[PDB]
RNA sequence: AGGGUGUGGCUCGAAAGAAGUGAACCCUUCCGAAGGAAAGGGGCGCAAGCCCUUAGUACGAGGAAGGGCGAUCGGGGUCACG
RNA sequence: AGUGCCCGCAGCCUAGUUUCUAGGCGAGGGGCAGGGUCUGUCAGGGCCUGAAGCCACUGAUGUGAGGCUAGAAACCGGGCG
RNA sequence: AGGCAGCUCGCGGGGUAGAGUGACAGAUCGGGGGCUCCAGGCGCCUGGGGCUUCCGGUCUAACUCCGAACCCACGAGCGCCGAAGAAGGGGGGAGUGGGUCACUCGGCGUAAGGUUGGGUGGCAAAAGGGGAACAACCCAGACCUGGGUUAAGGCCCCAAAGUCCCGGCUAAGUGCCAACGAAAAGGCGUCUCCAGCCUUAGACAGCGGGAAGGUGGGCCCAGCAGCAGCCAUCCUCUAAGGAGUGCGUAACAGCUCACCCGCCGAGGCUGGAGGCCCUAAAGAUUGGUCGGGGCUCAAGCCGGGCGCCGAGACCCAGGAGGGGGUCUACUGAGAUCCUCUGGUAGGGGGGCGCUGUGAUGGGGUAGAAGGUGGGUCGUGAGAUCCACUGGACCCGUCACA
RNA sequence: UGGGGCGGCACUCCCGCGAAAAGAUAACACGGGAGCCCAAAGGUCGGCUCAGGCGGUACAGAACGCCGCCGUAGAGCGCAAGGGCAAAAGCCGGCCUGACGUGACCCUUCCAAGUACGGGGUCACGACGCGAAAGCGGGGCCUAGCGAACGCUCGUGCCCCCACACGUGGGGGCCGGGCAUGACAGAAAAGUUACCCCGGGGAUAACAGGGUCGUCGCGGGCGAGAGCUCACAUCGACCCCGCGGUUUGCUACAUCGAUGUCGGCUCUUCCCACCCUGGAGGUGCAGCUGCCUCCAAGGGUAGGGCUGCCCGCCCGUUAAAGGGGAG
RNA sequence: UGCCCACCCGGUCAUAGUGAGCGGGUAACACCCGGACUCGUUUCGAACCCGGAAGUUAAGCCGCUCACGUCAGAGGGGCCGUGGGAUCCGAGAGGGCCCGCAGCCUCUCUGAGCUGGGAUGG
């Protein structure tokens, strides 16, 4: 399913496990990389400009992407160190009951058409939230700052890189 | 989904009460003092006490002393355009102003 | 903050919301072009700020003030009796003022207590005189200084 | 396409409507609602204009008087164009 | 069973009418009453009681009769093929 | 004789927006310290498993230690309506129970001129002006005629008024579109603005030379003689140079890279953001546009500004009608004052016509009736009249059916 | 009832959420419950304080018991949820039956603004029970656990039974209780009609417009990977952002007193996301054959077999035998 | 005198708490003495109940100091809303702006028991 259809949102969140049965298990599942408690110089973090839901699958992505152009880099215990910072709470729900039940005459259309979980999302509510970051050296900067956007390219929404 | 009609449907925080004066009935100081007709009167329920509670739909208004039966006070308040008699017990009330 | 206030209605009584409409009527405001004198208060600051989005008001002059009341006419008086009667002299207080006034038996002396609707004349030369539309704030609705006194002159 | 509408052109107009005890048409004088000028003068603004004056004046919707002219107007039908 | 308290309109009276809720009288009316009745063992509770309806015309609406007008497949009786 | 659709003050209620998670309930990422068990390696170390503590972060419609704006109750005050037109009580008669859309805060659902909620507004039943036409968008509530001023909008021509002004930007007809019509990315294409770094102790660029040597050190390597696979590294040195950048080469060699000098006397260079514009950007419904015409130091856009046109809204003048507060009349007619003026379902007030009955100062008829055409009255409903035709019966008034 | 049927009960009552800090407030919205159970799980009085953790003691054990310390609820309170609760509503004992008769007012049901039940609260009269007492007790700590008329039956003290009275029996009435209707504000109730019929319905299904785009086709961004080295000659995984309204999913705004429904035949036209033909280029282009990009809609783009089609498979040529629209 | 100092009877219901250290008692308050009678310990005079009362400030009580908990004040930092209006920007999501209001967390510093009714002690 394309990107573009969970991109806004469409009512309010959605949370709670124990009332919500059977989530789909998140792609994403290691969320700090590198040498953490490392030394390092550059502080550069990135930061969002629009509201919106961000697909784990796409951050999962996001992630791969980002270690091996590190990795290749110079290694991957190697003095930087990579950290997600948010999580995928939120949850979202389709109605796919037209898929299967909408070619047998059962109770197709918006009949019952409550949503049903198959994908989780990062939720996003501050204008200018963090969404991952990275620490480097002083002689690294430059070899970071591509390494942030090309994960950028992979984002739905519009990003912002800094210098620290 | 039309909801129940429950005596105290939807009050997940009406009868909440501040973790400050949980337990028994803390304040008979206020109790002790009695009212006679014509006093205004400031409608509290504690949802502590299951004796006399008024219904939530009331709850939080203007209430007048019209008489006295047994224990208990009855009180007067206008929701809308009409007229109602609330009979409660005194440990929901609290003078006004 | 002066004693002496007023205030002009420049929009109709259509597409005019519940919250206001009557608030107007209640101001005697019951169509635009009118006007009439307050004693300024915290408890009229309420109203004014509640139909701002309506009209203009402000503090007056001496020059707005004599320019105002000039104009009560065959059907524009004060409540003497209803019959609104065109004031044009100390004659109508004369025979008059004596009724809710005390020692106000001089066309000058009528700043400081009431009066009633009156029924106003376009601004010249286009209420648009140097604005076009009229719902900008700190300009076109609501509260605009002395400069209401001008305002009401051009009328 | 249609009708009402303004200006006209051409047509019917015996009575039933005005009208020679004055229609229609010209002037002249007067009153005047709200509203509302301009030339000139002076000043200001790069300019676009405004400000006081000229002035609520000339003007004006409406209404009054006189005169001169002298018999059709109102009305019906069609058509031109707005 | 059909009375007894009080507020109080119009009108009236009073002097000022200063111009008049200044006060009385106060029909009507309103509120507390009371009374008759059944029921409750008392409070109570239900109902009735403060002296006016009937008749006639027209009118309107409801109800029942075809029921503003028109509109069906239907079913039944008796005959005729 | 008070009433309350608003506001203010005073005095109360609240768990929503938000915020927090070591304040519960859960969700969830890591590190540090200590304790414990296992596996491996040489009592130690490593990895893994469990426990604790400390430190850090990520969420909650069904979490709330807190918590607004805000909304509501009551009293007082303000303000408005009120004995011309009246809080409460009773009574006759209804239609109305399929709404829709716009805006705004939700839910469902991606979505929808979808559905389903809260509040407001039309529309429905609301004309008049603009948006090109238009139920709903804005202005604004049509007793009538006339005059004037204005609104939302617009002002080159169609079509009323600005070829109106200042400053700046756009080259695509981008555009000339409120309700409607293009994303991420790319653009030093252009136009303005923040950083940082070198610049007259000569900046960038540009033009020639020195641009180097023990040494092409080199290790394994025929040779790699920087640049075959790992990598160090000293002075001959000084206004200059590395044990050295990319081309390269089997291996070279060589051209360059890095640095100074000679001229050079104005800025130059790198991250940043924005406006407009280009690509992205492709559908025919049959045929080309912003309404077209047409427009390019604009008739576009941005910052601003200045002046006007524009309706039935408002002012005025004249007439009309309703409602409400004085006079005459064997029962309707006058004067004066105030005021009110869109319109279906519905209620109510009053008025003309048709045919018959009773009457009826009454009357009318061989010159009626009716028809045709045309005057005049009346808002109208209609009335009423004149020429002719017709050839024998017909109206006015009141009441009644 | 987002056509109807199938599906399910959102049809009876209750908890939270929905729901936006007054009230009320929709969904075939979400997460859940009830058609009971308790003579004690009830009333009162009295006594003790929980879950859990720490230290020491034979069996002894993390957890049977015992002695100390901490433990603000993290336990427990019958049943779902929410709330409430610590000398208690919790736990343990004593005595009891108020889970009381009769008659009331009031809250919710059912806001403002009408109303059956049910539940609940506050009473008086009378007698009880508990405790010394104040006092507390008409059920369960509070919020779900339920049924009109008519008829039948039960208890109650009388009342009535005839056009004459009286006697006996037998009947009838009250007032309250039970016997049920879950479609749960209460008819006694199985399927087909494609032989159907009738009045209607665009308030509404099917084909056919409009909206939308899950799917479909396409485009672009970015670039793990393959290519001998080299991401971008060509392929591009994971993701991301856009277009078209060609099918296909929903929408019911229009059409139910008819817009006559698939294909095919003939015939016209359009569009470009170019199949070929023209122009230009790159290439892992010796040349041919290739492969790919861009511009370009002027023209052309067949003939057969199987299948009714569409689709699909295939035959033999051709430049190929492009794809879509126009109800 | 006195008033506060504790006490009994309280209100406020943590700014009043908890924990530790120290100080105060010949009265008050407890600790503490003993149980035959009252009552009472599903053992016990533990506790309760009764009779008491030597000693004693170690408990408690009380005051003070320090910590934490906790209310506020200020400072620093964190985070950020909402009513009212427009043919305003933006395709939308969203945002600015004029009219009215804010509060939220977290660190630093500074305070942190008040009070009615009666019998002892100064």
């Amino acid at each position: 399913r394309p990107g573009r259809c969970y991109r806004k949102f469409s009512g309010p969140a959605y949370t709670r496990r124990e009332y919500i049965p059977g989530i789909p298990m998140p792609k994403i599942t290691k969320f700090v990389m590198g040498n953490v408690n490392g030394d390092y110089d550059y502080e550069l973090r990135l930061i969002t400009t629009e509201k919106g839901q961000i697909r784990h699958n796409a951050l999962e992505a996001a992630r791969v992407i980002a270690l091996k152009y590190l990795s290749k880099k110079l290694a991957s215990e190697q003095n930087f160190a990579l950290v997600v910072t948010k999580y995928p709470h939120h949850v979202i729900r389709e109605n796919k009951m037209m898929a299967f039940a909408g070619a047998d005459r059962l109770q197709d259309g918006m009949r019952l058409s409550f949503g049903k979980p198959i994908g989780t999302a990062a939720r996003l509510e501050k204008l200018g939230e963090l969404v991952m970051y990275v620490r480097v050296k002083k002689e690294h900067l430059e070899a970071a700052k591509e390494a942030l956007k090309i994960a950028s390219s992979k984002l739905p929404i519009r990003t912002k890189i800094e210098i620290s | 989904v039309a909801r129940s009609k429950g005596y105290r449907s939807k009050t997940r925080k009406l009868l909440e009460k501040k973790v400050r004066e949980k337990g028994a009935i803390p304040k008979l100081s206020l109790l002790m003092h009695d009212y006679s007709q014509g006093e205004y009167v400031v409608v509290k329920i504690n949802p502590s006490i299951h004796k006399g509670m008024p219904h939530r739909r009331y709850h939080g208004k203007v209430g007048l002393v019209v008489g006295k039966r047994g224990k208990a006070y009855e009180v007067k308040v206008n929701i809308g355009d009409k007229e109602r008699v609330l009979i409660v017990r005194p440990e929901h009330l609290i003078p006004f102003n | 903050m002066n004693e002496l206030i007023g205030v002009i209605r420049i929009r109709g009584w259509a597409a005019t919301p519940w919250y206001i409409q009557d608030t107007l009527s209640m101001l005697r405001l019951k169509n635009a072009f009118n006007a009439m004198i307050y004693p300024k208060d915290s408890s009229i600051q309420g109203m004014l700020n509640l139909v701002s989005s309506y009209v203009t008001w402000g503090e007056l002059n001496d020059e707005g003030l004599r320019l105002l009341v000039s104009k009560l006419e065959i059907s524009r008086g004060k409540k003497v009796n209803e019959e609104y009667v065109k004031d044009k002299l100390n004659v109508d207080f004369q025979s008059f003022v004596e009724s809710i006034k005390d020692g106000k038996l001089r066309l000058n002396k009528l700043d400081e207590i009431f009066s009633l609707p009156i029924r106003l004349h376009p601004p010249k030369g286009g209420f648009k005189g140097k604005v076009s539309r009229p719902f900008r704030a700190g300009g076109e609705f609501g509260y605009r200084g002395d400069k209401i006194n001008e305002l009401i002159r051009r009328m």
